[PDB]
C-alpha cells in the first residue's frame, strides 16, 4: 500500500560534504497510536540493513549526531552534516505505521548482544522446496516475534510477515499468503520461513528480524540474512 | 512482547 519515494538514487559526495536524502509517502504515516514510525536504516555491500533513525527524528544507539531526521506530513528528510566513509552504502526509508510496513527505493550515498543467525544459502530449481531457518540468541525467544524481510536481487525490501513466537500465529503481508509458511521450534529458540513451489521470483536474500517496539524502534535487530537462488 | 500495532 503505502509508497515510499525516495529522492535521489545516487548521492554523490566528496568525505566531508552534507548530505540529505528525502523520501515522501503516498500516504500520512501516523500510527493510530500517535507515533510516527518513519525510519532510516543504512545497508552496505553484503551486509543487512542497520537502522539508524526511528520515529522521524530520533537516533538509534551509538548513531553519532552527524546524522538527523526531520519531517511532517508525507516529506521525510535525513541530513549528514559530514559525510564519513563508514557512512557510504544504501539508505532506506521506511514506515512501520501501517500495515505492512514498506521501504523506499534506495539513496546510494557514494563518493565522487542479540544476534540472529541464519541458515546457509540455497541453490534450488522452481518447484522445490526451501526451509530457511533463523536462531535467535541473547533475548528471551517467546518475547518478541519474528519478522521476515525478503530484499530481490535488485535491492528492493518486501515485508514477509511475521509469526507470534508465543502462539505460533503467523501472520503474512498479501504478497506472501500462499507459497510461504512460518513455524518454530522454541526448544532451540528457532523460527523457521519455508517457501513451496518456488519460483524464479522467489530468488532472494530472507533475513529474519526483532522489532523492538515498545522502545518505538521497529526492526533493529537483522539476521546476516539468506539468499535463496532460484535457478532453471 | 509480542508485535501489536498491525
Amino acid at each position: 500500500d503505502i509508497l515510499m519515494t525516495q529522492t535521489p538514487l545516487y548521492l554523490p559526495v566528496s568525505l566531508g560534504d552534507q548530505a540529505s536524502i528525502s523520501c515522501r509517502s503516498s500516504q500520512t504515516i501516523v500510527h493510530n497510536n500517535g507515533n510516527t514510525y518513519l525510519e532510516w536504516y543504512l545497508q552496505k555491500p553484503g551486509q543487512s540493513p542497520q537502522l539508524l533513525i526511528y520515529k522521524v527524528s530520533n537516533r538509534f544507539s551509538g548513531v553519532p549526531d552527524r546524522f538527523s531526521g526531520s519531517g511532517s506530513g508525507t516529506d521525510f528528510t535525513l541530513k549528514i552534516s559530514r559525510v564519513e566513509a563508514e557512512d557510504l552504502g544504501i539508505y532506506y526509508c521506511f514506515q512501520g505505521s501501517h500495515f505492512p510496513p514498506t521501504f523506499g527505493g534506495g539513496t546510494k550515498l557514494e563518493i565522487k548482544e542479540v544476534q540472529l543467525q541464519q541458515s546457509g544459502p540455497e541453490l534450488k530449481k522452481p518447484g522445490e522446496t526451501v526451509k530457511i531457518s533463523c536462531k535467535a540468541t541473547n533475548y528471551a525467544f517467546t518475547d518478541y516475534s519474528m519478522h521476515w524481510v525478503k530484499q530481490a536481487p535488485g535491492g528492493d525490501l518486501k515485508y514477509v510477515g511475521w509469526i507470534n513466537t508465543e502462539t505460533d500465529e503467523p501472520t503474512f503481508a498479501d504478497d506472501f499468503k500462499g507459497r510461504f509458511a512460518f513455524s518454530l521450534d522454541t526448544s532451540t529458540s528457532t523460527a523457521f520461513l519455508q517457501i513451496n513451489n518456488l519460483k524464479n521470483e522467489d530468488t532472494a536474500t530472507y533475513f529474519c528480524v526483532r522489532d523492538r517496539h515498545d522502545y518505538g524502534e521497529i526492526f533493529t535487530y537483522w539476521g546476516q540474512g539468506t539468499t535463496v537462488t532460484v535457478s532453471s | 512482547p509480542q508485535i501489536t500495532l498491525w
